[PDB]
């Protein structure tokens, strides 16, 4: 949408804000680093960038700073890997960051996310893109999410909630603005109505028989 | 005659294209960025007396600036009165605008 | 104008570390 | 002579697709998974790529080359003369609409993966792996670290992995959301901490790839199946599919069907078959079937008539001018909006172009505005074959085959429904008044004071 | 020395000395009645020692032909005048002498 | 009649622009077959030196001997090697004037005729003037009308 | 040592190892360039250079492509006739009509490889319109007009390899992706000038020459 | 004294055209190249051979023209490139140490 590909030095987002990762987060860091050759510590800026985007609660340019420090990289570097992908809000979101898939398979399957969208929309009183005046939900359409036979189908912040009909998609968003002062309201995630997972829903028509195991190889092993 | 779009600001932009094509060198033109950043000519001069009138310089004006006017009686008593300046110029298009545009209007679609 | 999920203390955590970055803490290389 | 598909539950390989069993190591192992490792291990690599090649296995990713051919080449001619290391990347990136099949394995059954890659990985004698997960995937990393993480516990990946003496690290890595960085080279210069650009191939992977290491690339599905391409044979996958496509498949089957779902069938079945056994059947009956995409989104439409005898195969969907792609398969029903769905194609693949190459950073928003004008009908017919000459300028001119991805679902589009293309234009003429000109603009732009070129 | 062909434009190279023997064939020979010049030019080409191409033009009305012929001076190295064959010529020499 | 309306209040919507179909079209012309000034003749330039040697060997259209395989391309060094060390008097010289006979056998016997420059009868010749079948100044006077 | 080729059906020798386009300037044989820079690492960006190649399915980049053994190039074929107007079609479709204001024209590369190597005609007349993108303040010395960019990264590989001075990038993405520093700040480097002339377009410009 | 040379490329383009030839010019002397007219600012000149320039197909052939003509003249020799092997693989090397920078394509 309107995602700027270039910073905007707002008082909430400069480089004077200063950010330390938290002590828990410090563990995290080094268990990254494990994983990766020593001298090439800069293959983990995507797990950094995360993981500060994830405190902070956005990949705001001072959290970019803080990881192109940890993983000694010029912070131009840093402030590409952030923008290239889409994953990293360089501005805030709401407490939940509504994500509908727009495309071709989820704009056929089921409803087609246009109701879903329009139900959002309707529910919310808000456009694409902008965020609810109490800041509990930000809202963007978005390309594929991987789950296209389960359409149509929304990431919320980590969990998907496919199968979606307009007025399911309406209720999983008031249970997330509820599910904030008790954690027993929170939605399931998944599939809607019935589904769970890319079964077929009149009956199961493949795997149905007893699995097998160790018991057909040859003997020469 | 140097021409203005209808909000008064010059047309000219200094790209110095009639000045290259003239075939006879009467085009002298400085150019700066001015005080307002824009790409506007400091010296825009025509030697009247090196002039072959040809029309090479209106074809090649990008945005419509130099223009020939239908004008044919403006002899001088001294050939100094001959060398226009920008000051010149754009006095004669502040004139003959009228005329500049209805020229450019019915002749507009043959260009 | 809106309201926004942001780090007001430097100390915490806005958004959860999620089951992904902890089974990251119950990694070992060496076997039990 | 023999048909093609309806193999039986004791025939597939992906047994725990639809949530059998919880994905923990112990129900792994009554799967038939991790049962003889040991002496795969020790069978040298060649015996590995040897059953591999055997197996008739072409990619899964999308592109189907020999999967065999492509592991021996990391075992170049002196692989065993350098001290760098050498890498297994697995493609977990999902990233073709339509295509949700590899996250089934990534949550449902990882232990074939995590598996898989210590026999891929021993084949090419690789001292590592990383898998690749796109980052909107998060439920499906952590169950597959849980699967990492007790697969170090016992000791079947790790130092001495399997107790085969052979040394194989398991890493995942997860992506910020970017559709490009499922290509081969973009892959691996994301791994790096680089944005997602795909880097010219004649560097090659298999020589220099991942750290400028040694490399291989491979799909989930190619290196969830290899061990059981062993511990099943290579004459026991090389039993399906035509003559030169075998084994089996995945089908996630989206878009106008009554029950979507993904399934594991036979190569070389029939697409209707596919459809009306597996799937239900096309939503409101066959005849209500107007086009269906074979692959992900980057492989042409075809028509209802063609789709009635195509073979759900990688050289037959060919002869279709089309390919088996990701074998995702979104069917369209005739109340669709067809140009409206290959528009949002291709507006898909101009918001998923990374914009390194001049053809599609320019091609991809070109494209995108011209087919966004064809919906409504704002243009001429003969900017049909200008925008069929445009796709063709972009078709092999490219750093990465994204060029080919939003080329081809246009021209595929042109193949079959220029009519409907026609037709609008036809329309919005009567609706203006006046036949479009080029561009968009309407007949009378001329006389309403705008500018208009001669030929527009 | 040398002849090319271009379109219709047939040239031919000849050496200084032969200007009177080559233009005397073509104003008398019966395939060559090449009874005009059209004109006599030369061309400054100062990377050459030789610095001037001198270029004559002929027409032959007869066969409705054109031919021409390039010879080369400098500075002091004269050329053979054609005055004698081509009334016409005198001026043309001039002019390239000018 | 006469320059009524003027040419300043002729409309400027009536008069269109002309575009041909090929050159002007957007989906059937790409430059480079259209590129004609660029394709441009080359003067073709024959020197004495293998002039001899189109004598000596004859040309892709009309050769002289068959050059078969290998040991003709020796032959055909030579004729172009002779020409560049003897020019065209001395290759006459020593073939004596059957050659020279041979010279005139390349134009059917007689010397060749320059080329006309017409071609407004499908071929390239000489304009036949004709007398003009009427004579505007009748015979009375010395000005006769040709065609 | 220096393997053999034929380019042009003319052979050249170079070393092994050589670009191809380097064996293209040995065999006095012009291949039209925007990415490549005899001095800056090879990008293989633009795709102007592309020439046919045998056994090859695919117009190569010249740039980047290894010469080998015994290779046959063609420079002047159909199928590099069809690419070098075809990506100008391309490089020229949101590139801003801007000639007569730009300090580059008269020794613009685009424009002198445009007219030797595209159509004479644009067909791209879309009412969506071009591609705008916002100016950037990168100190005293480069006034910026980045509507002209045509992404070949010559001043990028120039201020991080040549210069020391990574503050250059590109940030963004696809059709929106955009040359610049991510913060407003100033190139601090002496050797920043370098930049306006090895821009092949006129996006990097000098501030004390502008429009003089 | 006049100047044979062959022109630079200019930095601000990759074509060389301008590069293949010997050009013969002559130089600016101290007093009368230039100075500005009093009345329009016009650049007035009494060096009757600045608009002037001469280009030859090889160095020698300038020098028998010069030596012919009577001029003094210098040459300066064209300054060559030095030829090194371009790799786009030496874009991704690896480095089994700490690296040098980090490349940003
Ligand atoms: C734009 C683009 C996107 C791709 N996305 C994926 C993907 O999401 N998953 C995948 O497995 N392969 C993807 N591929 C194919 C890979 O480049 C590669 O062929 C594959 O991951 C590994 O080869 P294999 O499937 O033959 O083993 C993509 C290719 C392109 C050009
Ligand atoms: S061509 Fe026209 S716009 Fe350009 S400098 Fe000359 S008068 Fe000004
Ligand atoms: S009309 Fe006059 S000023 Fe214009 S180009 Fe011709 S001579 Fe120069
Ligand atoms: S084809 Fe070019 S622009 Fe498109 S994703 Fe690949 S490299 Fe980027
Ligand atoms: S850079 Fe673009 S605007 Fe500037 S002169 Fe060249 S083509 Fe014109
Ligand atoms: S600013 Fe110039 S040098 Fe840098 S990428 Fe853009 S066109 Fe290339
Ligand atoms: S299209 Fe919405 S998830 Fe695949
Ligand atoms: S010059 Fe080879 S692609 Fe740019």
């Amino acid at each position: 949408s309107d995602t700027l590909m270039v910073h905007r030095n707002t008082p909430e987002n400069n480089p004077d804000i200063p950010f330390k990762f938290t002590p828990e987060n410090e563990k995290i860091i080094e268990q990254i680093l494990k994983r990766y050759p020593p001298q090439y510590k800069k293959a983990a800026v995507m797990p950094l960038l995360d993981l500060g985007q994830r405190q902070h609660g956005f990949c705001s340019i001072s959290v970019m700073n803080e990881v192109a420090r940890i993983l000694e990289m010029p912070p131009m570097r840093v402030y590409e890997v952030a923008s290239f992908y889409t994953m990293y809000n360089r501005t805030p979101v709401g407490k939940f960051h509504v994500q509908a898939c727009t495309t071709t398979p989820c704009q056929l399957g089921g409803c087609g996310s246009d109701a879903i969208v329009k139900a959002i929309k309707e529910h919310l009183g808000i456009n694409q893109g902008e965020t609810t005046p109490d800041g509990l939900f930000t809202f963007i359409e978005v390309e594929c999410l991987g789950a296209c036979v389960n359409a149509p189908m929304v990431q919320i912040n980590d969990d998907y909630y496919e199968d979606l009909t307009p007025e399911t998609i309406k209720q999983v968003l008031t249970a997330l603005k509820e599910s904030v002062n008790d954690v027993s309201k929170a939605p399931k995630p998944g599939p809607q109505s019935g589904r769970q997972s890319c079964e077929n829903s009149a009956g199961l028509t493949s795997l149905t028989s007893e699995p097998w195991g160790p018991e057909k190889t040859r003997p020469d092993l | 005659a140097l021409r203005r779009y209808p909000s008064g600001e010059e047309r000219c932009i200094a790209c110095k294209l009639c000045e290259a094509v003239c075939p006879a060198q009467a085009i002298t033109i400085e150019a700066e960025e001015r005080a307002d950043g824009s790409r506007r000519t400091t010296r825009y001069d025509i030697d009247m007396t090196k002039c072959i009138y040809c029309g090479f310089c209106q074809e090649s004006c990008p945005v419509d600036a130099i223009v020939e006017s239908p004008n044919a009686e403006y002899a001088t008593e001294t050939r100094e009165e001959l060398l226009y300046n920008k000051e010149k110029l754009l006095a004669n298009g502040d004139k003959w605008e009228p005329e500049l545009a209805a020229a450019i209007r019915a002749d507009a679609p043959y260009r | 104008r809106p309201s926004f999920a942001i780090a007001r203390s430097p100390n915490e955590q806005v958004f959860p570390a999620g089951a992904f970055y902890e089974s990251i803490l119950r990694w070992n290389p060496n076997p039990v | 002579v023999r048909t093609y598909g309806g193999l039986k539950d004791q025939d597939r390989i992906f047994q725990n697709l639809y949530g059998r069993y919880p994905p923990d190591l112990k129900h792994a192992k009554k799967m038939g998974d991790w049962y003889k490792t040991k002496e795969i291990l020790l069978k040298g690599h060649d015996w590995i790529i040897g059953e591999i090649k055997a197996s008739g296995l072409r990619g899964r990713g999308g592109a189907g080359f020999p999967s065999g051919l492509k592991w021996s080449f990391m075992n170049f001619k002196d692989w065993d003369k350098d001290n760098k290391p050498r890498y297994l990347v697995v493609n977990a990136d999902e990233g073709e609409p339509g295509t949700c099949k590899d996250r089934e394995i990534m949550r449902k059954d990882p232990h074939k993966l995590v598996e898989g890659c210590l026999v891929a990985g021993r084949a090419m004698n690789a001292t590592a792996a990383y898998i690749y997960i796109r980052g909107e995937f998060y439920q499906e990393a952590a169950i597959l670290q849980n699967a990492i993480n007790e697969a170090y516990a016992e000791g079947l990946i790790g130092k001495n992995a399997c107790g085969s003496g052979y040394d194989f690290d398991v890493y995942i890595h997860r992506g910020a959301g970017a559709y490009v960085c499922g290509e081969e080279t973009s892959l691996i210069e994301s791994l790096e901490g680089k944005p997602g650009k795909p880097r010219l191939k004649p560097p090659f992977p298999a020589a220099v790839g991942l750290f400028g290491c040694p490399s291989t690339v491979a799909n989930v599905e190619t290196v969830s199946v290899a061990p059981t391409i062993c511990r099943r044979g290579g004459a026991w996958f090389a039993s399906f599919g035509r003559e030169r496509n075998h084994g089996t498949k995945l089908f996630c089957i989206s878009g106008h069907v009554n029950n979507p779902c993904t399934v594991e069938e036979e190569m070389s079945i029939p697409m209707r078959e596919l459809i009306e056994k597996h799937c239900g059947g096309v939503r409101g009956g066959w005849d209500n079937l107007l086009a269906v995409i074979p692959g992900g989104s980057s492989t042409p439409i075809l028509p209802k008539h063609i789709c009635d005898d195509q073979l759900m195969d990688f050289d037959a969907l060919k002869d279709s001018q089309s390919g088996l792609g990701t074998a995702a398969v979104i069917v369209m029903d005739k109340s669709t909006d067809v140009v409206r769905a290959i528009s949002r194609l291709s507006h898909f693949y101009r918001h998923e172009s990374c914009g390194q190459c001049t053809p599609c950073r320019e091609g991809s928003k070109w494209t995108d505005q011209i087919m966004k004008r064809f919906e409504k009908g704002m243009g001429r017919p003969r900017e049909i074959d200008m925008l069929q000459e445009l796709t063709k300028q972009v078709e092999g001119h490219t750093i990465c085959a994204l060029g080919e991805a939003f080329a081809w679902p246009i021209q595929g589009l042109i193949r079959h429904f220029r009519p409907e293309l026609e037709a609008r234009m036809k329309k919005f003429a009567e609706e203006t008044g006046g036949q479009a000109l080029a561009g968009g603009w309407t007949h009378d732009s001329r006389q309403k004071g705008r500018l208009v070129s001669p030929g527009m | 020395q040398q002849f090319s062909v271009w379109k219709d434009e047939l040239t031919i190279y000849i050496c200084p000395t032969g200007v009177i023997p080559v233009f005397s064939f073509l104003k008398y020979n019966t395939n060559a009645e090449f009874t005009q010049v059209s004109d006599i030019t030369a061309v400054d080409f100062p990377t050459r020692e030789m610095r001037f191409e001198i270029v004559y033009n002929l027409l032959s009305v007869r066969h409705n032909a054109r031919i021409r012929v390039k010879t080369y001076a400098d500075e002091v190295t004269p050329v053979p005048s054609i005055t004698s064959l081509y009334m016409g010529a005198n001026w043309y020499e001039r002019e390239v002498y000018d | 009649y006469n320059r009524n309306p003027s040419p300043g209040d002729n409309p400027p919507l009536e008069y269109t622009d002309p575009v041909t179909i090929p050159a002007g079209d957007i989906a059937d012309n790409p430059y480079w077959k259209r590129d004609f000034r660029r394709n441009y003749p080359r003067p073709s330039v024959i020197a004495q030196a293998q002039q001899v040697a189109l004598l000596s060997v004859g040309s892709a259209a009309q050769p002289r001997v068959e050059l078969i395989g290998e040991e003709g391309t020796k032959a055909l060094v030579a004729a172009e090697e002779e020409g560049k060390e003897k020019g065209v008097a001395k290759y006459l010289e020593e073939k004596g004037a059957e050659e020279a006979k041979r010279v005139l056998a390349l134009t059917g016997g007689l010397p060749p005729t320059p080329s006309g420059q017409t071609m407004v009868t499908g071929q390239w010749d000489v304009h036949k003037y004709g007398l003009a079948e009427e004579q505007s100044y009748g015979g009375s006077y010395p000005c006769r009308s040709f065609v | 040592a220096e393997v053999e080729l034929t380019i042009d059906g003319k052979k050249v020798s170079i070393e092994a190892g050589s670009a191809l386009i380097q064996a293209c300037e040995k065999a006095g044989v012009v291949v039209p360039r925007y990415c490549y820079h005899e001095k800056l690492a090879i990008a293989g960006n633009c795709r102007m250079c592309l020439v046919e190649v045998e056994r090859s399915p695919k117009p190569v980049a010249s740039c980047a492509w290894p010469v080998q053994a015994g290779m046959v190039v063609k420079t002047n074929s159909p199928l590099t006739h069809k690419a070098r107007e075809g990506v100008m079609e391309f490089l020229l479709a949101n590139h801003p009509l801007d000639c007569p204001i730009c300090d580059q024209g008269g020794e613009c590369d685009l424009q002198d490889q445009s007219m030797r190597y595209g159509a004479d005609r644009g067909r791209f007349h879309e009412i969506g319109g071009k591609r705008a993108v916002e100016d950037k303040n990168i100190g005293p010395l480069i006034k910026t007009s980045m509507n002209r960019c045509i992404h070949c990264t010559r001043c990028v590989r120039f201020m991080n390899d040549i210069a020391g001075a990574p503050e250059l990038g590109s940030t963004g993405r696809g059709n929106d992706l955009q040359i610049g520093t991510y913060l407003e700040k100033n190139l601090d480097s002496e050797l920043s000038g370098n930049v306006i002339d090895l821009c092949p377009v006129g996006a990097l410009t000098s501030k004390p020459y502008a429009f003089r | 004294t006049v100047r044979i040379y062959k022109p630079a490329k200019p930095a601000t383009q990759s074509g060389e055209k301008n590069t293949q030839l010997w050009r013969m010019d002559w130089d600016v002397l101290g007093k009368g190249h230039r100075w500005e007219n009093p009345l329009m600012g016009w650049q007035s000149s009494a060096d009757f051979m600045q608009g002037t320039h001469l280009t030859f197909k090889t160095k020698e052939d300038a020098i028998a023209f010069a030596e012919k003509q009577g001029y003094e003249y210098f040459v300066q020799e064209p300054n060559e490139r030095h030829f090194r092997p371009k790799a786009y693989a030496n874009n991704f090397l690896y480095s089994p140490g700490k690296l040098k920078h980090i490349r940003t394509k």
